[PDB]
């Protein structure tokens, strides 16, 4: 039999060819492949293909397949090889399998590690978007509510340190010493995401540096504050060589102990996460951009510049003052801001988003940063880069995948290349843990759905609970099944460095979370991350702070109306 | 009188540690790029483009109120007051160019060149 | 709706502004959270009206003098932040000293 | 060099001789002594003292002095020797050191004790205030949200009794039998702040006592809706004694059993904690107040009469009918209440606090008492005794230090001399947990920004998560990293007897909360209440209830306009 | 603002008598949470005009009559109780049967 | 007043419906939320004025038309559920498509 894709698209949702607009962005997103024999769609409900001796089966859960849920046919948008049409496994809180579901005694075509049985729970898949939950590089633990605004934009890891609302903390992402680190891994035990703790990376020798590995941090910061000198780099680095771990920087704004090209030859040629890599967080003014030129840096970027606006000069001269206590009457204070503000070098960072140079995104939360506005920041970006620079050579004649492959990947695989948690979290893929996202494609990179931690779900849009339905309003997101009791500890993973773990962090800290240790953060370098391998030339003029990148002027006029925001949300 | 919350400060200005040497010195901004040094900051440590006599600065920091730092605009050329450090007088890190001690000073002072 | 946290706490601050006007009505001098309330819904308001960063400032600033409020309320707000959402995204709003 | 203090106090603070006022009140604090040398401030921020080399150094924490957490310059008040200024040291969830901090390498005087390094994550202590954390020995456990409430303004100890909103639980501070006490010891895990069970004081045999004293309670409870009989004060006395432990007391309003001379002679001159001693909570009246002349008694006092207003007569006759069930129909209920209702006692307990009789504060919470209004309340009255009685002799002919030290005395270190948790908390003391409050001295007993307790920051102030600051409205109080996960068992302390604690209460009712027990509550008298060591002559009226201090009618006019409360509450 | 946990619940009962006053306006005959939510901010609202607690607890009982509620809504309330915050500081509200 | 969770939340949503109604007195066009809370305010005041659900279903969708909203707003709203307390009791409320 046939029939039109009309009344299959009502049913079971788009397929190879058909086109999928991102909300309100001029961006459309295309399906590569369809890893299904037509015919057997498997889809949950009342009389349909899952039901006994159908799509179920009377074999065990033992035998190694049977999920424990499944996702009914949704469009992936992964990084590695996204835009698909396919039904994703779960099993053990990690992605059994992609591909075709259901009992491949009574039906053709069924992939192995993905049959359904009397253990899956079936998910809704149509009509949807899935993809990998977000990861924030940059985030100071001023408030542990700072996750629930996150989780609420698809962000279901955070990176990054602190003790609370402390000066200390305010501007600098560390939680300082053992005695810190551990009360942190203790208080992250009441969090339902994922996290990783920085230490100090600020010491000439080599011993309290070993002390908070040792503790469990995931890598060490080195800030403007506590000093980003060539002796706090060169042994924050030696020890991450040693350790197996990611330092990440803000380096000296004042040119204090030397310039841009000075802390490079600090550096030694050794892999490290540069933060706010534009520089109104922080870095050597006025030439940062620089530094993402070299292949051994991992660029992010904060988001209160990304998209560039036309009112975004005048708000970040009063918000400089606030991060980093600088007074407004003291000329050192007030002077020193007036490089950092450079408008040229904010409209250069989102087109070098677009030429994959920066190769990450991240926030730098309540400290010159928004959390609750990643995915959307990142979305609001590529409507203005499209809008602007048209479509590139590497690009489809008929979609934007490639610009969208490139920039899920800022906030998906990329931070967990970074940090050394790939094989854990980041993509998509087989073998790794099941902390997705799911939204519909109106509200794209703004309001999901729901949000799957380790298999069950975390946090999710829900209505009135006296109601019949979970639809009925007030519609306000709240806190699931797998952010309660000991399940969110279970789904939820406590990352630290693999001499804590070795050491027994777990049982020393007492830690009921899950304890992965990270590795591969050394080695790795810019041709490692996803859709970003580039390392181009670059030339800065020091007095009026333009950015030429490869002999040509990197910039872009500011846009009044972006995509995407009074249109959805209410504040 | 005074506002609610506010700070009735006594009619008397105070005064910065005295009984320490001063040792003035001219700093040029010899790159195009501005350079802001902080009050504890040592100065022999710093940044090899600032021309000016860096033998004379041997754990010396400025002398200055803490925290405070002076911007030096490029090409500019600033006199700034400098003042040893108190204590054992033994800093570490910075550029690797010393990491140690500086308070020897038996009579002309001597030892540690750049 | 799917109001996300950030929407939902900013309807407890739209109800103490009514509060804070319907007291204005009757002639009363506002206090600390009933002068913020007031100065932080204009900005609000001011970025759905589509005002820009420089004139919902400066207009905040203009809301109330130091008649309309109680004595030493002006002494205890130096500066007054909030963000909104503008017709480019969500950006702060910070105003030194409106009265 | 030379500065003026004007540009000195708007970066470093105020200094020895500068006085701060305390809020709209009529009060202003001087500074006694600044421990300091005048140069190497230290202060946290972009290019300030605390960096690699300069504050810090690259010894390890191990090296017993490098802090946790330190405080840059506040100016603290406390009891025992207050008004300073000095850098406060953290470490190990307890204050190291109070005095100067810094690298003693290459700074000159720094405190042995108190030095910062690569452990330290310092908190703007400039502009700010701070205290000792309060305490509260009059809680009914009617609610557990009471605790935010109280932790709101500065209250981080409970010390009380109860199940729930039972009748029993609204009138009596009681966890009877070792049931309810386990039960209440083990729902306190899920509590932010230190709590004190007091089980209930009504027996004739030695036994009932023993079995809550190893149960896990603090001390014992004595009702007149239970009993306040000479024989249930007498055996809970006998079984304090050998337990040491305290026993608080609402005596017998009705003078049933005897008088107030009958109670005194029954008590045979053993240590006893007497609540609301002016009369409106309970006690044999009218002469309820005559308790406070004698050493061994520890005279608190409930927070509904202080500030005496023009209005509180009439509230009082409506509120006392709910809290211990009297109905306004029967003429026994409301013909007692009428001289329980005595105007003269509430205007003389005001004045009693300023002469230093009324050794402490408590507030006797939703049952003839509030709990998020301690602090303010304490400040109201020192506003209103001081624009009426004057400066004392012993007060300073400049400041009035002398009346807050004394009135901040009977909330921190008085009652946790009464309840034998001196050594533990109270005082702003070296050795001593880090239970401490910070506020603006604008908002200074009503509003703090911050509350940290065992050296971690519990509940503070906070904005919008999603923001890029924490100070963007709406600015309401939310549970920090210190109220999260297993932090807030660790750095809560569940307080018992020693019979228990040498039982293992801590492993039979498994409590994953710290577990100290209390002593020295026998052995103090009046003498060892700081601030408070007066025991005068009483004299009072028993038909027009007037009160005689020495000869001296004890009263005051009521005042119409209090400090601090239109100003800064909204509802 | 700084709102502490105390003031943030006393908007929710604000936003009730806001829709307790508009259904007033129609003609409609009060419930139990609408009639107590307009008793109770008249209270707040009397607290913040400086009217002392005699008054406002004979203000807040000539507010309603029985036939400005519903059949049993004056059965079920034979007491209303609140705290606002006076000029001398918060004091209790007790309203021995307003209907 | 004894409010159940489902009467606590159900004040946010009005909350909303007077920016919603005061934003519409000026003349502008409303996003999602605000949509939607003017939308579902008319079917708990329609329940507590004693209309039918066939009533308040048709009155629902003429409240606004594809002018008084944003461009896109109608394309994300095939449907709008809520429920209101009516006189016989909690019954469910769903708007197919009102603009
Ligand atoms: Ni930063
Ligand atoms: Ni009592
Ligand atoms: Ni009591």
């Amino acid at each position: 039999p046939q029939i039109s894709r009309q009344e299959y698209a009502g049913l079971f949702g788009p397929t190879t060819g058909d086109k999928i607009r991102l909300g309100d962005t001029n961006l459309f997103i295309e399906i590569e492949k369809d890893l299904r024999g037509y015919g057997e769609e498997s889809v949950y409900g009342g009389g349909k293909s899952l039901r006994d001796g159908m799509g179920a089966n009377n074999h065990l859960t033992r035998d190694n397949g049977v999920l424990d849920l499944v996702i009914t046919n949704v469009t992936i948008v992964d990084a590695r090889l996204g835009v698909i049409k396919a039904d994703v496994g779960i099993r053990d809180g990690k992605i059994a399998g992609i591909g075709k579901s259901g009992n491949p005694g009574v039906m053709d075509g069924v992939t192995p590690g993905l049959v359904v049985g009397v253990s899956t729970d079936a998910i809704s898949g149509e009509h949807l978007i899935l993809t990998a939950a977000g990861i924030d590089t940059h985030i100071h633990l001023i408030s542990p509510q700072q996750a629930y605004h996150a989780l609420s934009n698809g962000v279901a890891t955070f990176f990054g340190g602190g003790i609370g609302p402390t000066d200390g903390t305010n501007g600098t992402t560390v939680t300082p010493g053992p005695w810190n680190i551990r009360q942190m891994l203790r208080s992250v035990e009441g969090l339902p995401v994922n996290v990783g703790i920085l230490g100090k990376g600020n010491s000439y020798g080599r011993g309290p540096l070993l002390e908070q590995a040792i503790a469990g941090v995931v890598g060490y910061k080195v800030h403007e504050d506590w000093g980003a000198t060539a002796n706090a780099l060169r042994h924050s680095l030696r020890m991450a060589d040693e350790m197996d771990i990611q330092v990440s920087v803000h380096t000296d704004s004042l040119n204090e102990c030397g310039y841009v090209e000075d802390t490079i030859d600090a550096f030694e040629g050794r892999t490290i996460h540069t933060f706010h890599t534009e520089g109104a967080g922080g870095g050597h003014a006025p030439d940062i951009i620089r530094v993402a030129s070299q292949p051994n840096v991992l660029p992010s970027s904060t988001n209160p510049t990304l998209p560039y606006g036309v009112n975004s000069q005048a708000e970040l001269f009063d918000m400089i003052m606030v991060c980093h206590n600088l007074n407004p009457n003291v000329p050192a204070d007030v002077s020193f801001a007036e490089s950092r503000v450079r408008p040229e070098t904010i409209a250069a960072e989102n087109v070098l988003h677009d030429m994959g140079v920066i190769s990450m995104f991240s926030s730098d939360s309540q400290a010159m940063g928004r959390v609750g506005e990643n995915w959307l920041r990142v979305m609001q970006t590529a409507n203005a880069m499209k809008a602007s620079r048209g479509k590139l050579p590497e690009d489809a004649p008929g979609n934007d995948n490639f610009r969208v492959l490139r920039y899920v990947a800022k906030i998906t695989i990329n931070p967990a290349i970074a940090q050394g948690v790939s094989h854990v979290i980041g993509s998509v893929e087989v073998g790794k843990m099941a902390d997705l996202v799911l939204w519909d494609p109106r509200f794209f990179g703004a309001k999901p759905k729901m949000v799957i931690k380790g298999g069950m779900i975390n946090w999710a849009a829900m209505g009135d609970p006296n109601a019949s339905l979970p639809t009925p309003q007030p519609v306000f997101y709240r806190p699931m099944f797998g952010a309660m009791g000991k399940t969110m500890q279970d789904t939820c993973v406590t990352f630290v460095s693999q001499a804590a773990l070795d050491d027994g962090v777990k049982e020393k800290a007492g830690l009921d979370r899950q304890v992965i240790a990270v590795k591969n953060c050394r080695t790795i370098s810019k041709h490692d991350l996803v859709r970003n391998d580039q390392t181009p030339n670059i030339e800065v003029d020091p007095e009026t702070f333009a950015v030429k990148v490869d002999g040509v002027h990197a910039t872009c006029e500011p846009i009044d109306t972006a995509a995407m925001n009074q249109r959805y949300f209410f504040g | 009188n005074t506002p609610l919350g506010g700070c009735i400060l006594a009619d008397t200005p105070i005064t910065f540690n005295e009984n320490k040497p001063v040792t003035k010195v001219k700093v040029r901004n010899t790159g195009d790029r501005p350079i802001q040094v902080g009050s504890h900051f040592h100065f022999f440590e710093v940044n090899r483009a600032l021309e000016f006599d860096r033998a004379a600065a041997y754990g010396k920091r400025l002398n200055i109120s803490s925290t405070t730092a002076i911007r030096f605009e490029p090409g500019d050329e600033t006199e700034v007051p400098l003042i040893p450090f108190g204590g054992k007088q033994t800093l570490y890190g910075f550029n690797n160019l010393v990491d140690g001690w500086t308070g020897e000073g038996v009579v002309p002072n001597s030892e540690r060149p750049d | 709706m799917q109001l996300t946290p950030r929407e939902v706490e900013k309807l407890m601050i739209y109800t103490l502004s009514d509060v804070a006007f319907k007291r204005k009505a009757r002639g009363l001098k506002l206090n600390y959270p009933e002068a913020v309330s007031i100065i932080t819904v204009t900005a609000m308001e001011g970025a759905r009206d589509g005002k820009s960063v420089e004139d919902v400032m400066k207009e905040a600033s203009k809301v109330l003098t130091k008649d309309d409020v109680m004595d030493g309320v002006a002494d205890l707000i130096p500066n007054v932040q909030v963000e909104a959402i503008f017709t480019d995204g969500s950006r702060l709003v910070t105003v030194h000293d409106p009265i």
